[PDB]
């Protein structure tokens, strides 16, 4: 490796992620999207799924 | 070897202006070029690493370009806190971490 | 935030020696490489030394090959350079820059710098 | 999932199981897939 060296010669930091699913409780997820509470009012609520 | 140049050395403008300074390589430098605010009463600060690259925490009135052997930094707005000399640096020949001279840079 | 302060400065005759500390607390130094800085009273910037993150790679600028040797240690989080064989021309001021990558001659540049230390070689009181 | 549920009360019984009703709240849940058939207590 070396300054000098061409575009096809350059390093390259590679990092890959591997996703598995399995037999087990699910323990990594997306964050959660939340919203602003509305009172007194007819609305539709997601608590907590 | 190589040789690093300065075009201007001292410039003036005023509060709502706009300022580039210019820096030339004797060679090839293959847009490794960094460019530092040192100022006369501190220690001097980086503001932009590679060739049009700005550092994380410094405003982005700063904006450099260029590639090859000549490069450029333009100023947008010249707040008052931005009085101080900059030096470009060539971080790519065998020289290692050579300077070019100052620039001045006063406002009136 | 890092914090980078020297010591050691101060006036010798030429042809003595002094000594240069500085102490890093900001940051994790036991991965990332350091130089020194020469800045001249009336002139710019100019490349001295460098070591990279662990002593295996060091380099002299060409006017202080064989008078300067630059050491560090790990454990204390601070760096040292030896100045050996000062004559009338290193009356600058120095700083004790932060190399961005873990090597020495790398594309990289410095990150953070601190306060120059003034040195002055010359014969009074 | 592993499930505990704790409860602290004090009694003055000495040799025998005392004659009462309290119920256990849950402690902790942790969710970690054990086949699990075997246990044994530790000793100070
Ligand atoms: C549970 O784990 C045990 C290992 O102690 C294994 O013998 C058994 O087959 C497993 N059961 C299931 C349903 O995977």
């Amino acid at each position: 490796f070396q300054p000098t060296n061409g575009v096809g010669y350059q390093p390259y930091r590679v990092v890959v992620l591997s996703f598995e699913l399995l037999h087990a409780p699910a323990t990594v997820c997306g964050p959660k999207k939340s919203t602003n509470l509305v009172k007194n009012k007819c609305v539709n609520f997601n608590f907590n799924g | 070897d190589i040789q690093m140049t300065q075009s201007p050395s001292s410039l003036s403008a005023s509060v709502g202006d706009r300022v580039t300074i210019t820096c030339r390589a004797s060679q090839s430098i293959s847009s490794y070029l960094n460019w530092f605010q040192h100022k006369p009463g501190k220690a001097p600060k980086l503001l932009i690493y590679g060739a049009s690259s700005l550092q994380s925490g410094v405003p982005s009135r700063f904006s450099g370009s260029g590639s090859g052997t000549d490069f450029t930094l333009t100023i947008s707005s010249l707040q008052p806190e931005d009085f101080a000399t900059y030096y470009c640096q060539q971080s790519y020949s065998t020289p290692p971490y050579t300077f070019g001279q100052g620039t001045k840079l006063e406002i009136k | 935030e890092v914090q980078l302060v020297e010591s050691g400065g101060g006036l010798v005759q030429p042809g003595r020696s002094l000594r240069l500390s500085c102490a890093a607390s900001g940051f994790t130094f036991d991965d990332y490489a350091m130089h020194w800085v020469r800045q001249a009273p009336g002139k710019g910037l100019e490349w001295v030394s460098g070591i990279s993150w662990n002593s295996d790679s060091i380099d002299y600028a060409d006017s202080v090959k064989g008078r300067f040797t630059i050491s560090r240690d790990n454990a204390k989080n601070s760096l040292y350079l030896q100045m050996n064989s000062l004559r009338a021309e290193d009356t600058a001021l120095y700083y004790c820059a932060k190399d961005r990558g873990y090597e020495i001659l790398t594309p990289a540049s410095f990150d953070y710098w601190g306060q120059g230390t003034l040195v002055t070689v010359s014969s009074a009181s | 999932y592993f499930k505990i549920y704790s409860k602290h009360t004090p009694i003055n019984l000495v040799r025998d199981l005392p004659q009462g009703f309290s119920a256990l709240e849950p402690l902790v849940d942790l969710p970690i897939g054990i086949n699990i058939t075997r246990f044994q207590t530790l000793l100070a």
